[PDB]
């Protein structure tokens, strides 16, 4: 927990954050979930699937 | 801080230059022993030729640039032999000043050059006088002080450690440690 | 190995913003929150942080000490491997009013 | 040092500066006001040197970071000085600037054009350009102000151009070039500047004389009254003032004189106090030479020394308590001063009370920093300067040299049956000296046995380090637990935060290990070589071969040798390929051998190689 | 110089990019793409596959968790690129190794998709639970949100459920629908899971310095409930010493005399 | 090697008393000390073992003076001395003598009466030792390379004189 | 004269570049002589 | 965000300015005694942290002897960054450097 | 005298407390 091999030394935003449309978010989610599904990461994908589900349907 | 840099010069901890070359020839003292023992090296030609394996080096070095220059400096040196040091030619400076000893076969100290050439003249003896010259040129190349070597500490240790042997009194001029302190 | 590794090698917290080992401290967290290394020098007293329009602190910038005082900032802290005598030296030099600034990379 | 614990950040450079009073007040964990250290019953008194805000003390948790005595790093505090004090280390300097300044126009008594000449030369020297600093002296046109201001303009023009020209090329960076020769030229100028500054008697700007300042051994300044020739000089130059619109001197008066002088002469002092250009653009203030506060180091560095049963008070706390008593006393004197006043006339007493208050706190401040600057008390307590220079000094005794872990000492005994590159290690040392060997697929078999063997059977293991960072001692455990832990060495890490890591086994020193053999005095690097460990059973002494006798200059007349056991592979490789014995056959002094056989072997050889020997 | 020093602090806490309300939805877009630069460690086990290293080691524990620097919750990463320590075409790059350990350290470039919800932002959530003092919600059915009793309108009245729980009734006099629209009052990062403190009620309220004068009655409700929560929590896991009198009698602490 | 220690109780009212206090008694101390609190003369002691026992009323606890040295010993002599008093007599001073056995160890120095000192390099077995025609193996072996530099010829004549006188 | 050289350093507002063997030992940095006269970098195959 | 992009640009610009190209490099083609020592030590350190080994360790348990075997077959995937007194450098691979 | 030097682990190099201290008794 909070070590050099666990967390990075520094994180810096190289540019200002650019907003993305509902369709771009959904296109990214589908691309990310498919690539990661292909150990504790599984629980995060489980939560990510709920966001993707909300951006097009109802829970 | 004083050590050998990758550019063969003797530099201090802060990068300030102390010497342009170690003793003016860049030779490691722990190697400069049989480097003048030419008869020894000749009797062990094939043994040393196998030691200083040149087959894996011939593609990484230059075999003529320094050797040609060495003749040009020897030419002007012989011209002003009887002439004094202040009247000597300053046209061509030493081969070590112009060519890296670890990259050019022949960029050897003029002291080594004079000693090696004198041996080949005074001793006419299946080893040719030309192939032996190359082996000794290669031996000098392999006798160079390694970049990073702490020549500073080594020097003070080389003056300090034997100055313990001169703690005893005289058996007019100041001697031993008091003179060294002066 | 002799003069550091097998003597007084200590992985110590340092603030990249002011370059010091003595101002850094572990923050006191709430029941659910986690403790974070924070710099006492670079951090501002919560009440003193006053205000174009009003700005809001991102929550992750507010830390609390054992005395219960809230602070804003002083989160640009990292870890460096140093001899412990350095920490004692810096401490002694600080008594004399002398400040050592350790420039730490990456920034 | 742990290879499982890498560090991503590193210190590239250290900057030397002075702590400001405003800076200390903000970082401070608690204000120290009480001279007592403990309340009744045994708890630390609030506002005292042992306050829990300065860190965990007496099985209590820290009141700043909340951690216990082990994990708490300790926290800095501060003492509020009721009156400013001269910082002992910088007194000599503030004294130089006090004697060098005019008490009327509040400029240095040296002519402005001459001062600017030094500022110019010192600015050009912030960058590596000495030739240009000398070329400035060539710039030349009782002299009118319109003419002298043109000289200052032409000189400033050359300085700005010479910097920009050298900055365009690779001659100097924005941070400025700094060499030893550059440093030599700077040191020469800063000396010459102070020499010219102190030499002037009558101020070159306004022709009025200033009263000379004298000093004693302790930090205290006096003002010598002007002579009748100089008093009449003040009168005749008194009218020109209107058209434009021995006695002790207090610390406040000196600070106030230097305050205006450091403002009015800021341009030169900017380069006098900065070795390289001042990119931070910080103002050079006089209050850097003065102390309005004192930092209280953490309780961690002021713990009471325990010798057996007796628990002795820390000497720093004693000196700090003295500063606290005087501060409370001056707070009362200033409170009584605030009360009353209509009745005055005899003001020789109120100044006498003030002089005592100032000289007493100053002495207490001095006693804490540098004892050899404090008054004699009927051996004194050492100051922080004395702490850094106790004998050889903190730098020599605890930085350049250190006592080390994983090392042993023993009388050396001769041995011709071990290799010339080996050392005979007694089994006593072999069962105590361990190496942190990370468990892998290629060495799981070797380490499992070591774990089973334990800390008393060689080749064994004293401890096992898990991938979570924790340690499991094998010392108290029986063969049953050790067998169970050995079958748990190559188990995969469940935690994703430590999957990168693998367990470590703190295994006994084996016969494949490197050791650093040392025989003092270490007059040359051959007296510290790398030897191959050879554990010899039923031994109580370090066994050494006769070939090593020369290099160490060690005779087996009851001599002692130090054995160092490096704890990582980079240190191993170095002791096996660079500092190893075999690579030390020839000394670098003359390139001659320092290794060979000594007595029996020489006599044996003359007989063995003889013609008669068949 | 009086305001020049304070000006640097304002720019440190200044919101870089604000979340805009669009498409007549009334809700503000909080998902944003931000390209970042990391300085990460590389394990020796990943020396033949370094990109998998940077991913499994530092980028994977980063997703579905709030990152202070980007000012939001990392929903994922896109396009990982290792910066070569050697300035140069090939896939073979080099990374600098620490002198002390076998671990290497490198600069990395990756684009992060983060959920960045600032205060004042209008968001929608599905009502999870609804107690007498708070209303539990879920933003995108993954992010926790809560509206405290004081942040709920005065006109609204809570009703307790009898025989299996409770329900809140709005100003009109009807129960509240599954999805609820609220404004962001505060965002709590420090904790385990990101929790959004929301408001359902919203400068020139001064009537001869009346705005400056606080209504003690209203200021009490928000302070008492805050203290009551803090004190009840501090009493959880509180070990007190067992006191035995000089008779052999244990002193038992119980406010209620009878059973 | 014999070493003597003085256990004095002085640090005017007597507080520390030689012996053992009632009700308080830490486990297995009676193995080293007798009923009087003094140790049994002949007992083997290591560092940490109790060398004497007493009771001080100021702390109301039974304390012991520990024996501490790297070399273990045996008690040779225990003497109780109750002097510097006329009629009010009570023991406070006791002198304890330790007998430390010292066998010749590798490192110990040995020398002839000719200034030829040398450290014990090893204790060589008689089977591995060179054996004479007579059937005698030397007690001590001196290396011949010692004599050419020292020039201790007195030892050389001492060798043939000692042999002649033994026969 | 540790405190004397320290005073001179502070007054110069000096930056210790940590390039001398002594300075490196003070701050726990690897000495720039011999094995410390270069850097070791690992060749990684994946882009 | 804007101030970091400039800092990164300067950092990478200075790096490129110091790098001596493969053709312009003029140091010894031989691996120094110090380079060999560090390479063997660092590679041994990597081997002990379960790093992919490119040699057949026929019953070898010492990581240094494994690192020595990898050096003999020039399978050590390391690079030496030879620094000059101005800060400039020459990147030399373990493979191309000549070993005695 | 040599029995004490035998066990002492030196802080630094010998010491200048001899003639060197009287030679160092001269200012610039
Ligand atoms: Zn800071
Ligand atoms: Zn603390
Ligand atoms: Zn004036």
């Amino acid at each position: 927990s909070a070590t050099t091999l666990n967390t990075p030394v520094v994180i810096h935003a190289t540019q200002l954050p650019q907003h993305v449309s509902t369709d771009e978010v959904l296109q990214f989610l589908e691309s990310f979930i498919d690539e990661k599904e292909n150990t504790n990461l599984s629980s995060s994908i489980s939560q990510l699937k709920r966001i993707q589900r909300d951006f097009k349907g109802l829970p | 801080g004083v050590h050998v840099s990758y550019d063969n010069s003797i530099r201090d901890a802060d990068g300030t230059l102390v010497q342009f070359m170690y003793g003016g020839d860049a030779i490691d003292i722990t190697k400069e022993s049989h480097m003048t023992q030419f008869e020894f090296c000749l009797d062990n030609y094939y043994a040393l030729l196998k030691k200083y394996n040149p087959s894996a080096l011939i593609e990484h070095l230059d075999v003529e640039s320094a050797l040609k220059y060495s003749k040009k400096t020897l030419k002007y040196r012989k011209k002003h032999s009887k002439e004094p040091h202040y009247k000597q030619s300053v046209k061509y400076d030493p081969v070590l000043a112009k060519y890296n000893p670890a990259k050019y076969l022949g960029s050897v100290s003029e002291n080594f050059q004079d000693k090696l050439e004198s041996f080949l003249d005074k001793n006419s003896k299946g080893v040719n006088e030309k192939k032996f010259r190359a082996l000794m040129q290669l031996k000098y190349m392999r006798s160079l002080i390694n970049p990073g070597e702490a020549v500073g500490i080594i020097a003070s240790q080389s003056v300090g450690e034997p100055s313990t042997q001169m703690t005893l009194n005289t058996f007019n001029v100041t001697l031993g440690i008091p003179r060294l302190r002066e | 190995d002799r003069l550091l590794n097998s003597s007084d090698y200590t992985q110590a917290s340092v603030c990249r913003e002011c370059g010091s080992i003595l101002t850094t401290q572990q923050s006191v967290p709430r029941i659910g929150s986690i403790s974070t290394v924070c710099c006492r020098r670079c951090s501002m007293r919560f009440e003193d942080a006053k205000k174009g329009e009003k700005i809001f602190i991102d929550d992750s910038q507010i830390w609390e000490d054992g005395q219960g005082n809230k602070f804003v900032g002083g989160n640009e802290t990292t870890t460096v491997a140093i001899p412990f005598v350095l920490k004692y030296l810096d401490s002694e030099l600080s008594a004399m009013g002398i400040r050592l600034r350790y420039n730490v990379e990456p920034k | 040092m742990d290879i499982s614990k890498p560090v991503g950040s590193e210190i590239t450079s250290v900057d030397f500066g002075i702590l400001t009073a405003k800076e200390i007040r903000n970082l401070s964990a608690k204000q120290i006001t009480n001279p007592t250290v403990l309340d009744n019953l045994g708890h630390p008194v609030s506002g005292g040197l042992y306050d829990l805000a300065l860190g965990a003390f007496l099985r209590n948790l820290c009141s700043t970071c909340g951690l216990d005595e082990k994990f708490c790093p300790g926290h800095q505090g501060h003492i509020e000085l009721p009156v400013p004090c001269y910082n002992p280390l910088f007194f000599n300097q503030l004294y130089i600037y006090l004697r060098a300044s005019c008490l009327f126009c509040h400029h240095f008594r040296l002519k402005s054009v001459e001062v600017h000449r030094y500022a110019c030369k010192l600015r050009l020297l912030q960058y590596g350009l000495i030739d240009e600093s000398y070329k400035l002296d060539e710039i030349t046109l009782d002299i009118s102000s319109t003419l002298l201001n043109e000289l200052k303009s032409k000189r400033s023009e050359y300085v700005d151009m010479a910097i920009a020209k050298a900055l365009s090329d690779g001659r100097t960076t924005e941070r400025g070039s700094f060499t030893a020769t550059v440093n030599d030229e700077r040191k020469k100028l800063v000396h010459e500047f102070h020499k010219k500054l102190l030499s002037r008697g009558k101020c070159d700007n306004c022709g009025m004389f200033s009263p000379k300042f004298r000093k004693d051994g302790f930090t205290k300044i006096f003002e010598t009254a002007l002579n009748e020739k100089q008093i009449t000089n003040n009168r005749v130059k008194g009218f020109i003032r209107q058209d434009m619109i021995s006695t002790y001197i207090l610390s406040t008066e000196v600070k106030n004189i230097l305050d205006t002088v450091f403002r009015k002469e800021q341009c030169v002092l900017q380069y006098v106090f900065h070795s390289r250009p001042n990119l931070s653009r910080k103002l050079v203030k006089a209050d850097s030479f003065f102390m309005d506060v004192l930092v209280v180091p953490p309780t961690r560095f002021r713990l009471p020394s325990k010798l057996g049963e007796e628990v002795h008070e820390n000497s720093q706390n004693q000196l700090l308590s003295k500063v606290l008593t005087t501060s409370l006393l001056i707070r009362d004197l200033n409170d009584d001063l605030s009360k009353l006043k209509v009745s005055l006339e005899d003001r020789r007493v109120i100044f006498s009370r003030l002089m005592n208050a100032f000289v007493t706190i100053q002495n207490d401040v001095n006693a804490f920093i540098d004892s050899t600057k404090a008054q004699g008390r009927t051996v004194p307590i050492p100051g922080v300067k004395q702490a850094l220079e106790k004998k050889e000094g903190l730098f020599r005794k605890h930085m350049m040299g250190k006592r080390v872990n994983y090392a042993a000492r023993s009388v050396i005994s001769p041995d011709p049956n071990i290799e010339t590159n080996e050392i005979g290690v007694p089994p006593v040392f072999a069962v105590k000296l361990t190496y942190p060997e990370p468990v892998t697929a290629y060495n799981i078999a070797e380490l499992r046995q070591a774990v089973i063997n334990g800390p008393d059977k060689w080749p064994g293991a004293t401890q096992i380090q898990n991938e979570d960072g924790s340690l499991v001692s094998l010392i108290g455990m029986s063969v049953e637990q050790r067998k169970a832990l050995a079958n748990q060495l190559l188990t995969p890490s469940s935690n994703v935060s430590t999957h990168t890591l693998n367990k470590k086994v703190y295994r006994h020193i084996k016969n494949r290990d490197v050791v650093l053999m040392n025989r003092q005095p270490t007059l040359h690097k051959a007296s510290m070589m790398g030897h191959k460990v050879r554990v010899l059973p039923n031994e109580k002494t370090l066994r050494l071969h006769y070939a090593n006798t020369g290099a160490y200059n060690a005779d087996f007349d009851g001599d002692e040798m130090n054995m160092h056991f490096p704890q990582n592979e980079n240190a191993r490789a170095e002791a096996l390929n660079l500092a190893n014995t075999d690579s030390q056959y020839l000394t670098p002094t003359s390139g001659s051998p320092v290794r060979g056989l000594i007595q029996d072997h020489i006599s044996a050889g003359v007989w063995l190689t003889s013609k008669d020997s068949f | 110089n009086e305001n020049r020093e304070t000006a640097r602090f304002i720019k440190k806490h200044k919101k870089q990019v604000t979340n805009p309300i669009d498409e007549k939805n009334g809700t503000s877009n909080c998902i944003v793409r931000v390209p970042i630069a990391l300085y990460v460690s590389l394990a020796p086990m990943y020396l033949e596959n370094p990109l998998q290293g940077v991913m499994k080691q530092h980028l994977n524990p980063l997703v579905m968790k709030y990152n202070n620097k980007v000012g939001g919750v990392v929903l994922g990463y896109e396009g990982l690129k290792i910066l070569d320590a050697d300035p140069l075409d090939t896939s073979e790059k080099l990374i600098k190794i620490t002198p002390d350990t076998p671990f290497g350290f490198t600069w990395c470039h990756v684009n992060l998709y983060v959920w960045q919800p600032q205060v004042g932002d209008v968001l929608e959530g599905y009502i999870f639970i609804q107690s007498a003092s708070h209303i539990g919600l879920l933003i995108h059915d993954a992010f926790n949100a809560s509206i405290k009793k004081n942040n709920i309108p005065v006109d609204w009245t809570f009703v307790h459920n009898d025989v299996e729980l409770g329900h809140w009734v709005d100003s009109n006099g009807e129960p509240i629908d599954g999805k609820l629209r609220f404004t962001v009052r505060n965002v709590h990062t420090t904790g385990r899971v990101v929790s959004v403190d929301g408001t359902l009620i919203s400068y020139n309220s001064s009537r001869s310095q009346a705005e400056s004068l606080p209504i003690v009655s209203n200021k009490k409700i928000v302070f008492d409930d805050e203290v009551s929560i803090e004190n009840k929590e501090s009493h959880k896991e509180l070990d007190l010493p067992e006191v035995k009198e000089d008779n052999g009698s244990e002193i038992v602490y119980e406010e209620n005399t009878s059973e | 090697m014999y070493k003597t220690e003085k256990v004095d109780l002085a640090l005017d009212p007597i507080t520390q008393h030689f012996g053992f206090g009632n009700d308080e008694w830490p486990k297995e101390w009676l193995e080293k000390l007798d009923e009087d609190g003094l140790p049994y003369i002949g007992t083997y002691v290591e560092e940490g073992d109790p060398i004497c026992a007493y009771f001080d009323d100021t702390l109301n606890k039974t304390k012991i003076k520990t024996y501490h040295s790297s070399e273990p010993a045996y008690i040779e002599e225990v003497n109780l001395i109750g002097d510097e008093s006329n009629k009010f007599q009570e023991l406070q001073t006791v002198s304890i003598k330790y007998r430390i056995r010292r066998t010749p160890q590798i490192g110990d120095k040995f020398s002839s009466r000719h200034g030829q000192k040398g450290v014990c390099s090893r204790k060589w077995p008689t089977i591995d030792m060179p054996f004479s025609e007579t059937g005698i193996q030397p007690d001590i072996i001196i290396n011949p390379h010692a004599f050419p530099s020292r020039m201790t010829i007195g030892m050389f004549v001492e060798s043939l004189a000692g042999k002649a006188g033994a026969l | 004269t540790t405190c004397q050289f320290l005073t001179k350093a502070v007054l110069d507002n000096e930056r210790e570049q940590l390039d001398s063997p002594s300075a490196r030992i003070v701050v726990g940095k690897l000495n720039n002589v011999g094995t410390g006269s270069f850097d070791v970098l690992a060749k990684v195959p994946n882009a | 965000p804007e101030d970091f992009q400039q800092h990164e640009q300067i950092r990478r610009k200075t790096l490129k300015e110091k790098a001596i190209p493969k053709d312009q490099r003029a140091t010894t083609p031989y691996m120094t005694k110090y380079e060999r020592a560090r390479i063997l030590g660092t590679r041994a350190l990597q081997i002990s942290m379960n790093a992919p080994v490119f040699v057949d360790l026929e019953g070898e348990t010492d990581p240094l002897r494994i690192a020595m075997k990898e050096l003999a077959e020039k399978k050590i995937p390391l690079v030496i960054r030879r620094y000059l007194p101005d800060g400039s450098f020459e990147d030399w691979s373990v493979e191309e450097l000549i070993v005695d | 005298e040599q029995s004490h030097k035998k066990t002492k682990q030196a802080v630094s190099y010998d010491e200048p407390d001899e003639d060197e201290i009287e030679t160092m008794r001269e200012a610039e």
